[PDB]
């Protein structure tokens, strides 16, 4: 439950922006909260990551 | 005293946004009444050592 | 030309592994909890030394 690609489609909304450096909500496809983003180089995420 | 917020003291889950996402009012506050509880017994037993 | 076929097998079970994680996020090293008792103390304290 709150994370995957298997997405009820009740709720619409549209794909906004990620603002970096503002204290923000999230629903990144089911994971939430809230958080401020950072843009960051990242070499360790595989292609199953 | 950090690490006593990711037990369960017997709840479905430590964290408050995974169980006010997954249950109902009356039944979201039967859970969240056990992790007041730890909480609160461990704050106090820290205080007894300070 | 003496080469060898090799098939080592050994079975599984549900336990508890301490798993060791670099700056790749590669496994280095793993220690099962209830082999030894230099095992116990290395999961007690979280620690492989």
């Amino acid at each position: 439950i709150n994370s995957g690609t298997t997405c009820s489609n009740d709720l619409l909304y549209s794909n906004t922006e990620v603002s970096t450096g503002v204290c923000v909500n999230y629903d990144l496809y089911g994971i939430t909260g809230q958080g401020i983003f950072k843009e960051v180089s990242a070499a360790y995420y595989n292609n199953w990551q | 005293l950090l690490q006593q917020l990711f037990n369960k003291f017997g709840a479905i889950s430590s964290s408050l946004q995974e169980i006010l996402s997954r249950l109902d009012p009356p039944e979201a506050q039967v859970q969240i009444d056990r992790l007041i509880n730890g909480r609160l017994t461990a704050l106090n037993a820290y205080v007894s050592q300070q | 030309d003496n080469e060898t076929l090799e098939y080592w097998v050994t079975p599984l079970s549900r336990r508890q592994y301490l798993l060791n994680f670099d700056e790749h996020g590669v496994i280095t090293n793993a220690v099962d909890c209830s082999s030894s008792f230099l095992s116990e103390i290395q999961c007690k304290t979280q620690s492989f030394a």
